[PDB]
C-alpha cells in the first residue's frame, strides 16, 4: 500500500537517520515544481522535543509543528515510538496543496509520550540563520530531494520559504 | 390646565390593548422614547417620514388603524418593528383628529386609497409649523406612559 | 482621493484644507495666546502665510495645476511657498480650497463601510440588519488644545502624562481596529 | 474636464499602481456609459486612448445601434482585463503599515498575531461593495486611500465568532466577544494583501439561465463580467487582545475557517483561503 | 461543516467557458467551473423531480416552485445552501495564455488605406491570416500553449465546432480613416489570441469534485428526503449529462472514475448505485443500469411525501416549458473511437445529414422533427418551405401522420408556443448524446431523448426507434 | 414659489408614482430609490447619474414619455420593469436638477436625446458639481422614504 | 500534590466504572454554581472511541472533544495507554473559567493507540433525547456532584448548556 | 361565468337562512387555512340594518361595514331590491388576501332600500359575545367552508379572527 | 397532569400536618436560588382563618394571603376543606418569580367555610420575633427545603426574607 513518513522541519540537526525508504515509491505529497514547496503538513497540539527531536503531545491549540512528508517506514527502529495512524486524506491541513489525495494514507508520526516530570511549557521557533537552512537543504533537500542540483537552481528561492514557512513550537526547558 | 396629558391617556389606552404580543409594546416603548427627541432636533416633517417610511402602510394595516379609530377590539399586527412604527403613526395621527387639525373624514378617506395618502402628506406639509408646536407636550406625555406602564428587553 | 495628471510624481491621494478650517485653527491660537503666557508664532506665521492667499485655491508643496477630487469636483489650483513639512511629513501634498468647493470635497472624502448581521440560522442576512458607518480616512489630522491652570499638579501633569502621552483609542468600534490615534504636541511639531 | 475622461484610459495603462483606482474606475464608467457619444469622433483625436480602436472595428455595418452595443461589451471586457493586467500589487506600503502598526499596539501593551492568509481560488469579498459596480454590476470591497482591495475587520471577525458559536455556545461566543451588555475581549484588523504571485485583480464571469425563471420558455443567459481577487495573494491582518485567554479559541479557529469561504459566494468554492503564518507576540 | 461524499470524475473534450468564452484566457485556465456543476445539477435535480412527479401524478411543476422546494438543500435568495461544490483537478495550477511574439507588420500593410475583413485559418499547421480583399499571408508566433495537431484537425472534421468557431475567426477592419499601426496590431493581436485560445480542448480531464454537507440544517421537515433526492439527481447529472458546451452533442460527457461516501446514512444507497458503474462489460448492461437508478426512484425510492405540500404550482401547458426524462428513450451503442462518434452527430442531427436524410424523408418531418427535438433551428417564412409544412406537421390538430404535435401550435393563429418554437433563440436540444466510459476502454454512447411539456402525446413508438437507427449510423 | 426638499420631493414622487400603472415597476422603483443614494454618494454624483441614464435604456420612445412627464400629468413610462425603474429615478433627479434651476430643461432634454449635446451636459455637470451635491441627497433621502412608505415590499 | 481526570462526556455513556478516586481534596476543576458547568476541557485534534470510550489522537484539528475534570487516578494498571501531562494551566483549552488553577498540575485523559489498520472516518455528534441529557446529569454528574438535586433545583441551566457545551466528534465505527 | 355574493358579518344573526348557492363554482373569495381567514371585502359608506342588517347607503366615508364575498346569488327570489354590479376584481377593497382575483366578476351586494323617512344617523359597533361568534362559526362558516371542523380544526384562529377582524358602523335606528 | 398545593404562612404553626406528599414531580415553584424565596403566591380577597387556618373567603380586595405553592396532593382526603382550581399559569399572582410554568396546574388551596355569624373584621398580620421563623424554617423551609443543613448556612437570608416577604390577613378569631 501506500505509508507517509513525517519528517518534521525543525533547526536541528538529529534527523539524520530517520526514513527507512529514500524514495522507494514515485509519489511524494510535499513537491518541488519550480515555484517552491508544495502540500507542507501542520500538525497542532504538538511540541517538538529538538533535544532527541519527538512530537510530544500538548492540549494546547496553539502549538502547530510543520514539516514535509515523504513514503517509506521509519527506520527499522519503530513499533515503540511513532504514533502510526491511517487517515482518509482529508484530515491533513496541507499547506499550499497542489495536488489531490489518495483518499487514504497511513502516516508515521516522531512521537514522545509527554514525559509528565515537568511542566512542560513551551516556546515558538522560527528557523532563521540560513546556515542551519542551508546545513538542512542538503541534509533533507537533496538527500529526499535530489531534484535538487538536477533542475533545481533556485534553491534561494527555497530557502526563502525555509527561512519563513517551517516555523514550530519547542519546549526548550 | 393640561389637557394633553389627557388626550395622551387615550391613545395610550387604545394602543396599549391594540398590542398583543409584548416584543411590540416594548418595541413601542423604545419609538415613544426615541422619535419625541427626533421630532423636537430634526422636525416634524422629516421624522413624520420616517416612522411612516418604517410603517408598512399597506391597506391591512392601514385597515387595522381605520378601525382602531373607533373599535376598541382592533388589534394590531404584524412584526415587532412595524406594529412600534404604526401604533406611533396612531398616536400622531389620533392627536392631529381630535384637536382638529385634520378632518377626521378626510383622515380616514385618505388612508383608505392610496391616491389619497399622497394628499395627507401634502396637508400635513402645510400644517408642520403648527403641528410641530402643538404635539410637543402631547408625545412627552406619551414618552412618560410608555417609559411606566411597559418593561424593557 | 485625486486623480491628476500632467504631473511628474503620482499621488493616489492627497491632503484638503479649506480656509475656514484654518481661520478657525488660527482663531484657536489667538485666543489661547491671549490667555495664556504662549504664543506659537512659528505655526501662526505659517497658518496666516497661506490664509493670504484666502478667496482662490492654492498647493502648498505640489505642480499639481488641475485635478478631480473625489472623482466629482474639478479644481484649478496654484502653488504656494510654504511648505508646512513637520505636520504633512511623507511629502504629501495639501491643497487649501476655497471654503464652498472644499465643504463638497471634505464630505466625500470619508469612508462608508456598508456593515450587515447574517440570521446564523439561515446563513442570510437578517431583516432590517444592514446599514452604513462613516469612518474618517487613516491619517486624518485634527487640532485641538489642552489647556492647564495654575496649579501644582498641572505641572507634574504637562510634564510627566502629557510627555509620555502618544496613542490612544479614540471613538467607537474599537473591535474592528478603528480607533488609534496619535498625539503630536505642537510643541514639538512646529 | 473632459480630458481627464478621454486620457483616463492611458492613464491606468501607464501609471498602473500610482492612480487612484476608485477614482479611475469611477471616472471611466461615465467613459462606459457614453460609449455611444464618446465614440462620435470624441476620441480626442489622439492615438493613445483604447477608444480609437472601436473607429476601425465594424461589428455591425446594417444597424449602428447594435453596432455600438457589441462593442461597448467589448469594451467592457477590455476594461476589465485592463485593471486585471496594469493594476497589480505593491505590498511595501502594507508591509510598512503593518509593521508600524504592531509597533504601536506593542507600546499599548497587546498581545498581537499576526496572521497572513493566502487565496487558494479566485476570491470575492465585498460583491455588493461599490467598486466597479458602475460597470460591472458588482464590486469589491476597496479601500481607496491604501488602493488595495481588503477584508473588513467586522467581516473576519463575524466569520470567527460564528465559527466560535457553533463550535462551543453562544454564551462562551459571547464571553470573548461581548454582548450588548460587554464589549469584546478581541479587536481585530482589516486584511491587506501584502504579496502576490502574479496579477491581483482577475476577470470571471456569472450567467443565470434559470435564475427567477418559471420555465424553459424563459431561459436566457445574462453574462455577468466581473472583477474577483486572484489566486495566490496574501492578506495579512492582526489581532490582539489584552485578556490572555482569548488566546487559545482565536488562534484555534483561524486555521480552520479558511477552509470554508471568507468572502462571497463560497458554497461554489470561490473565497478559499490558506493559513500561510502566524506569529503570537504576547505582552511581558 | 462535514464532508459529505467525493466523487473522482473524468470528461471528454470539455469545452468549458470563461469570460473570453474560452478555457484559458491571460489570466488563468479553468477547465472545469464548480458554478457549472451547481448550476447543472439544479437543471438535472428539476428534470428528475417533474420526471418523479409525472410518473406518478400526471402532473408537472414550474422551476421557480421546484427551485423553492429543494431551496433547503440548493439554497435560495431566502436561505445559503445547504451543500458546498468544491472542484479539485489534478495538475489544474496556474497556467495561462501567454503569446510571446506575433510577426505582424506585413499584414497591416495590406490593410492600411482600405476596408478589409481579416479572415484567420490555422490548418496546414501555420497560421494563415486570410484577406477578404483576396489577400493571404501566413503569420509566425510563439504561444504559451501548444496545440496538438490532433486538436487542429478535430475542429477540421467536426463541421459543430468548426461553426461555433466562426466568432473568433475574424475582424472587419476599417483604416480608409487614419490607421495607425500600433492600433491595427492591438486589434490583430486580440484577434489571434481569441483564435488560439478556441485550441485549448484537452481531452480526458479528471477531477474530484467534492461535496460539503452543512449538518447545522438538521431535519428541518424533509431534510433528508430532499438531501437524498438531491444526491440522486446529482447521480443522473453524471450519468446522462456533461459540462460547458455542446454538451447535447456529446463534449463534455462526465464518467465516475471512483466514489467515496462519508455520511453512510445519506449516501450508501448512492456509493453502490455509483460502483455499479466503475465497471459495464455490454452496452445492454449498461442500459440496464440506467434503467434501473431511473425506476428505483420513480417508485423504489422514499415517496411522494412532499409532493402533497403547498408549495409547488402546476404549469400552465401552454405559456410554460418544461422538461422530464422518459426512460422508453435510451439508446445506447459501443463506441471504439470518440472523435469519429463526435464527429458524425452532426450528420445525426443536421437537416441535410448522410444520418437523418436516411431515416426520414419528404424532408418536412425531417425539419420538423429537429424543429421539435434539436433545439432552436433559424426558420424562414421566405420560401415556402415554412409555409404550411413544418406549420402542418407541428401543428397539434389538423392531421394524423406526424409523430410529433406541439401543444400550443396553430395553423395561422399562432399564439405563444409559434413564437417560442420558431422565435425563441435559446431552446436546449431533447435529443442529446453522451459518452461514457468505464475503467477499461469500454466506450459507448448513451443517446436519449428528454420529454417536453410542450408535446401533445408524442409517439413513443415512433422515435424510439428513428432515435434507434440515429444511433446506429453515427457509430 | 421656493419649494422645500421635502415638498420637492413629495412634487415630484406624485408624478412619478402616477406614471408607473404595472406595480413591478414601482416595486423596482422602490428599491432603486433605496440603493441609489447611497452610490450616488459612494461614487459621485455624475457617474451615477450616467448609470441611470444608461441602465434607463431611453429608446427614443420612452424617452418621449419621460418628456412627457414634465407636462402632462396623463403620462406613462412604458418599457421593462427595470428600464422604468429607472427612467423614473431618472425623471426623480432632472426634476430636482429643474425645479432648482441648476440646469435648464431645454438644455437637460436635448443633452438627454441629442449625442452631441451629453459631453456638453458633462462638461456643465462637472462645473455645477459642488451646486448640486451640497443639498441633493437630502431630496434622495426624502424620495427613499416615500418609496418605502407608500409602496409595498416585494 | 494536585492532579486531575479528564472524563469526556460524549452522547453513548460506559461512564460509570474508569477511577479509583473519586474525592482528590475538596475541590476540582470543573464545577457547577448557580450559573451552569464552568472550567470545562476542550480537546482539539482528538476524537473519541466510544465503544469503550477513550480519545483518539488524529490529526484533523476540525475534531474536538469537551468534557470536565474530576480528580481522581485511573485504575492503577496503566503507564501504558492513560497519557498524562504535566501541564501549567495556561496552555489548558478551558471553557468558562471562574477560579484560576494551581498552574502546576497533572491530567489524565483516556487515551487509546490509533490502530491503525482502517480509516479514521469521524462525524460530529452534539446531545438531544432528554432521557440521554438525564442519564447524563444522573451517571457522572451525580458521581462527582453530590450537589445536584439536593442544594439545588436550578437543573435546568445544566439541561441546557450540556446540549450547548459539549459537543464532540466521533469515529462512530 | 363567475359571480359571487358579498354577506355581513355583524352580531345581528341574520346569517342563517338569507342566501341561496352553497359553493356552486370551485372557490369563494374569503378563504380558510390554518393563518385565519383571507380576502375579506370591506365596503366603506354604508350602514348595517341591524333587522335584517341590510346595507343601507349613508354618505358617510366613517361608515363601513366589512364582510365575506363567496360564490352565489341571492335566494333566487330577490334583485328587485339588492345591488349588483361587475367590477375587475382589482377594484374593490380586498384586506387579508391571500391569492390573486379572476380580474373581473360580479356581486351581488345585499342592499336595503336607504329607508329615507326618517334620518341615518349611526353608531359604531363590534363583534362580541361569544355565544354570537359560536352561532357565526356553526351558520355562515360550517356551510359555505365544510372544513371547517373536519380538516382545518383550529377554529380557535378563526374565531378571535371574526372576534377582531369583523367590526361595521350599525344604525341602532 | 402537574398539580400544586398552596400553603399559607400565618405566625402561629396552624401547617403542622396538612400536606403528606413533597416532590412528587421534577420541580418545585416556590424555590431558594442565592437570593431567598422565589415565586411566592399572593392570592387577594382571602383573609386567614387561623383557628384551623384556611383561607376564609371575604370580599374586602385589600386582604391578601402570600405563601408557597408546593408540589404535592393534600391528605389524599379532600374536600371538605379545600378548593381546588386549574389554571394556565397567567392567571396566577407570583411574586419575585423565576421560571416560567408549564401553562397547565391544578392549585389546592386551604378553603373555610364563611361562617355567617361572626362578623368578619379581620386585620393585617406581620411576621416578626424571628423565634417564630425559627419555628416556621424547621416546619417549613426544611421539612419541604432540604437545601437548608445541605446547601447554606445562609438561612438568615430567607429568614429576613419571611420576615419581609411574608404579612397577611388574619380574622383574628
Amino acid at each position: 500500500s501506500t505509508q507517509r513518513e513525517y519528517v518534521f522541519i525543525p533547526i536541528t540537526n538529529s534527523i539524520t537517520i530517520d526514513v527507512k525508504i529514500t524514495i522507494g515509491g514515485s509519489d511524494h505529497i510535499t513537491n518541488i515544481d519550480e515555484r517552491g514547496i508544495h502540500n507542507v503538513l501542520v500538525i497542532t497540539g504538538y511540541a517538538v522535543d529538538e533535544k532527541n527531536g519527538r512530537l510530544v503531545p500538548t492540549l494546547d491549540p496553539c502549538d502547530y509543528v510543520k514539516g514535509i512528508l515523504v513514503a517509506g517506514t521509519p527506520q527499522q527502529a519503530q513499533s515503540n515510538d511513532f504514533l502510526t495512524l491511517k487517515l482518509p486524506a482529508n484530515k491533513l491541513y496541507l499547506i499550499r496543496k497542489k495536488g489531490n489525495i489518495s483518499d487514504d494514507l497511513k502516516i508515521y508520526i516522531p512521537y514522545s509520550s509527554p514525559d509528565a516530570r515537568n511542566s512542560m511549557k513551551t516556546k515558538p521557533v522560527s528557523i532563521s540563520d540560513d546556515t542551519i537552512v542551508n546545513n538542512i537543504i542538503k541534509e533533507v533537500f537533496d538527500k529526499i530531494y535530489n531534484i535538487t542540483q538536477k533542475e533545481k537552481v533556485k534553491i534561494e528561492k527555497v530557502k526563502e520559504d525555509i527561512k519563513e514557512l517551517f516555523s514550530y513550537y519547542a519546549l526548550e526547558q | 390646565y393640561e389637557e394633553d396629558y389627557k388626550l395622551a391617556l387615550e391613545a395610550f389606552k387604545k394602543v396599549f390593548n391594540a398590542l398583543t404580543h409584548y416584543g411590540a409594546k416594548q418595541a413601542f416603548r423604545s419609538r415613544a422614547r426615541d422619535l419625541v427627541e427626533e421630532i423636537y432636533n430634526s422636525g416634524f416633517i422629516p421624522t413624520f417620514f420616517y416612522i411612516i417610511s418604517k410603517a408598512e402602510l399597506n391597506s391591512d394595516s392601514l385597515d387595522s388603524l381605520i378601525s382602531l379609530f373607533s373599535s376598541d377590539n382592533a388589534i394590531l399586527r404584524g412584526s415587532d418593528e412595524n406594529v412600534s412604527y404604526s401604533a406611533y403613526l396612531f398616536i400622531i395621527l389620533y392627536y392631529l383628529i381630535k384637536r382638529g387639525i385634520i378632518e377626521q373624514k378626510f383622515l380616514i378617506q385618505a388612508l383608505r386609497c392610496e391616491k389619497t395618502r399622497l394628499d395627507l402628506i401634502d396637508k400635513l406639509y402645510n400644517l408642520a409649523p403648527i403641528i410641530s408646536a402643538k404635539i410637543r407636550t402631547y408625545l412627552l406625555a406619551i414618552k412618560r406612559l410608555s417609559e411606566a406602564l411597559i418593561e424593557a428587553r | 482621493r485625486i486623480i491628476e495628471i500632467d504631473s511628474a510624481k503620482p499621488y493616489v491621494w492627497v491632503y484638503v484644507t479649506t480656509y475656514e478650517l484654518l481661520k478657525k485653527v488660527k482663531l484657536y491660537l489667538d485666543s489661547i495666546s491671549q490667555l495664556s503666557n504662549a504664543s506659537f508664532s512659528n505655526l501662526k506665521n505659517k497658518i496666516d502665510t497661506i490664509l493670504a492667499k484666502e478667496g482662490k485655491n492654492i498647493t502648498l508643496d505640489s505642480d499639481l495645476k488641475s485635478a478631480i477630487l473625489n472623482e466629482d469636483f474639478y479644481v484649478e489650483l496654484e502653488a504656494l511657498n510654504n511648505k508646512i513639512p513637520s505636520i504633512i511629513n511623507a511629502g504629501v501634498p495639501l491643497l487649501v480650497l476655497e471654503d464652498s468647493i472644499g465643504r463638497e470635497v471634505i464630505n466625500r472624502s470619508l469612508i462608508r463601510v456598508r456593515r450587515i448581521r447574517i440570521d446564523r440560522d439561515k446563513k442570510v442576512v437578517e431583516t432590517g440588519g444592514l446599514w452604513s458607518e462613516e469612518y474618517v480616512p487613516m491619517k486624518t489630522i485634527f487640532f485641538s488644545v489642552l489647556l492647564g491652570k495654575e496649579s501644582k499638579e498641572s505641572a507634574i501633569f504637562a510634564s510627566c502624562i502629557l510627555r509620555n502621552l502618544r496613542y490612544v483609542i479614540l471613538g467607537g468600534k474599537e473591535t474592528i481596529g478603528k480607533g488609534i490615534v496619535e498625539l503630536r504636541w505642537v510643541k514639538d511639531v512646529i | 474636464a473632459i480630458d481627464f475622461l478621454v486620457n483616463i484610459l492611458e492613464l491606468i495603462k501607464e501609471k498602473q499602481c500610482n492612480i487612484n483606482l476608485f477614482s479611475a474606475i469611477s471616472l471611466t464608467s461615465i467613459v462606459y456609459n457614453n460609449f455611444g457619444e464618446f465614440l462620435s469622433n470624441n476620441q480626442s483625436y489622439s492615438t493613445n486612448n483604447p477608444l480609437l480602436k472601436y473607429h476601425i472595428i465594424i461589428l455591425n455595418d446594417k444597424n449602428k445601434t447594435k453596432d455600438v452595443e457589441e462593442k461597448r461589451n467589448i469594451f467592457k471586457r477590455e476594461v476589465a482585463e485592463l485593471i486585471s493586467r496594469n493594476f497589480k500589487l505593491d505590498g511595501e506600503k502594507v508591509r510598512n503599515y503593518f509593521d508600524s502598526l504592531k509597533e504601536v499596539l506593542k507600546s499599548l501593551k497587546y498581545t498581537i498575531v499576526d496572521v497572513e492568509i493566502t487565496t487558494r481560488t479566485r476570491a470575492l469579498i465585498g460583491v455588493s461593495t461599490s467598486l466597479g459596480k458602475l460597470i460591472f454590476g458588482s464590486g469589491i470591497s476597496f479601500d481607496p486611500y491604501m488602493n488595495l482591495p481588503y477584508i473588513p475587520a467586522s467581516e473576519i471577525k463575524g466569520i470567527v465568532r460564528s465559527y466560535i458559536e457553533g463550535k462551543l455556545g453562544e454564551q462562551e461566543a459571547e464571553e470573548i466577544f461581548g454582548n450588548e451588555e460587554r464589549e469584546g475581549n478581541v479587536n481585530f484588523t482589516d486584511a491587506y494583501p501584502t504579496r502576490s504571485k502574479d496579477f491581483l485583480f482577475v476577470p470571471d464571469v456569472i450567467t443565470p439561465h434559470y435564475n427567477g425563471k418559471k420555465s424553459e420558455a424563459d431561459a436566457e443567459p445574462r453574462p455577468v463580467i466581473h472583477l474577483t481577487i486572484a489566486p495566490k495573494v496574501t492578506f495579512r491582518f492582526l489581532i490582539y487582545y489584552k485578556r490572555e485567554d482569548v488566546g487559545k479559541p482565536i488562534c484555534d479557529s483561524m486555521p480552520i475557517i479558511l477552509i470554508r469561504g471568507l468572502g462571497a459566494r463560497s458554497s461554489v468554492g470561490y473565497s478559499l483561503f490558506e493559513l500561510r503564518k502566524i506569529e503570537v507576540i504576547k505582552a511581558a | 461543516e462535514e464532508l459529505l461524499m467525493s466523487l473522482k470524475l473524468k470528461a471528454l473534450y470539455p469545452l468549458t467557458g470563461g469570460y473570453n468564452r474560452h478555457s484559458i484566457n491571460p489570466f488563468y485556465e479553468e477547465l472545469v467551473r464548480p458554478t457549472e456543476i451547481k448550476g447543472l445539477w439544479r437543471w438535472w435535480n428539476r428534470v428528475l423531480f417533474n420526471t418523479l412527479a409525472y410518473s406518478t401524478k400526471g402532473k408537472l411543476y414550474t422551476y421557480e416552485s421546484i427551485d423553492r422546494l429543494f431551496e433547503d438543500v440548493f439554497g435560495s435568495e431566502n436561505k445559503k445552501s445547504a451543500v458546498r461544490l468544491e472542484v479539485i483537478t489534478d495538475e489544474g495550477n496556474d497556467n495561462r495564455f501567454e503569446l510571446s511574439y506575433v510577426e505582424l507588420d506585413k499584414v497591416i500593410d495590406c490593410l492600411r488605406n482600405y476596408k478589409r475583413k481579416v479572415s484567420l485559418d490555422f490548418i496546414d499547421n501555420t497560421l494563415i491570416a486570410e484577406i477578404e480583399g483576396s489577400t493571404k499571408i501566413p503569420i509566425s508566433f510563439k504561444s504559451n500553449l501548444d496545440i496538438d495537431k490532433i486538436i487542429k484537425d478535430l475542429v477540421h472534421n467536426n463541421k459543430l465546432l468548426s461553426f461555433e468557431l466562426l466568432g473568433f475567426k475574424s475582424v472587419e477592419i476599417d483604416a480608409t480613416k487614419i490607421s495607425d499601426k500600433k492600433i491595427l496590431k492591438e486589434i490583430l493581436r486580440d484577434l489571434i489570441t481569441n483564435y488560439l485560445e478556441y485550441f485549448n480542448i484537452k481531452q480526458e480531464v479528471t477531477f474530484t469534485l467534492n461535496i460539503y454537507l452543512d449538518k447545522s440544517r438538521e431535519h428541518k421537515q424533509n431534510f433528508e428526503d430532499k438531501l437524498k433526492f438531491a444526491l440522486y439527481s446529482l447521480l443522473v447529472f453524471i450519468l446522462l449529462g456533461g459540462i460547458g458546451r455542446k454538451t447535447s452533442r456529446g463534449f463534455g460527457s462526465l464518467s465516475i472514475i471512483d466514489v467515496k461516501c462519508y455520511d453512510n446514512s445519506i449516501c450508501k444507497k448512492i456509493e453502490d448505485l455509483a460502483k455499479n458503474f466503475l465497471k459495464i462489460s455490454s452496452g445492454n448492461e449498461l442500459k440496464s443500469k440506467i434503467e434501473s437508478i431511473l425506476d428505483c426512484i420513480k417508485n423504489s425510492c422514499i415517496d411522494t411525501l412532499y409532493i402533497e405540500n403547498n408549495i409547488l404550482s402546476e404549469i400552465d401547458p401552454k405559456k410554460n416549458v418544461v422538461y422530464f426524462i422518459n426512460s422508453d428513450l435510451f439508446e445506447v451503442k459501443r463506441i471504439n473511437d470518440k472523435e469519429k462518434v463526435l464527429a458524425n452527430i452532426y450528420k445525426a442531427v443536421s437537416s441535410e445529414g448522410c444520418c437523418i436524410k436516411s431515416i426520414i424523408t419528404d424532408k418536412y418531418v425531417r425539419k420538423s422533427f429537429l424543429i421539435a427535438f434539436g433545439g432552436y433551428r433559424k426558420v424562414e417564412k421566405d420560401k415556402g418551405l415554412d409555409i404550411g409544412f413544418i406549420k402542418n406537421y407541428l401543428c397539434e390538430t389538423c392531421e394524423t401522420v406526424s409523430s410529433f404535435n406541439i401543444v400550443d401550435f396553430l395553423l395561422s393563429e399562432g399564439s405563444f408556443m409559434s413564437d417560442y418554437i420558431l422565435q425563441y433563440e435559446h431552446r436546449n436540444s431533447l435529443l442529446r448524446f453522451k459518452l461514457i466510459s468505464d475503467n477499461s476502454n469500454n466506450s459507448y454512447l448513451i443517446g436519449y431523448i428528454l420529454h417536453s411539456s410542450y408535446f401533445k402525446k408524442i409517439d413513443i413508438k415512433y422515435v424510439r426507434c428513428i432515435l434507434e437507427k440515429l444511433t446506429y449510423c453515427v457509430i
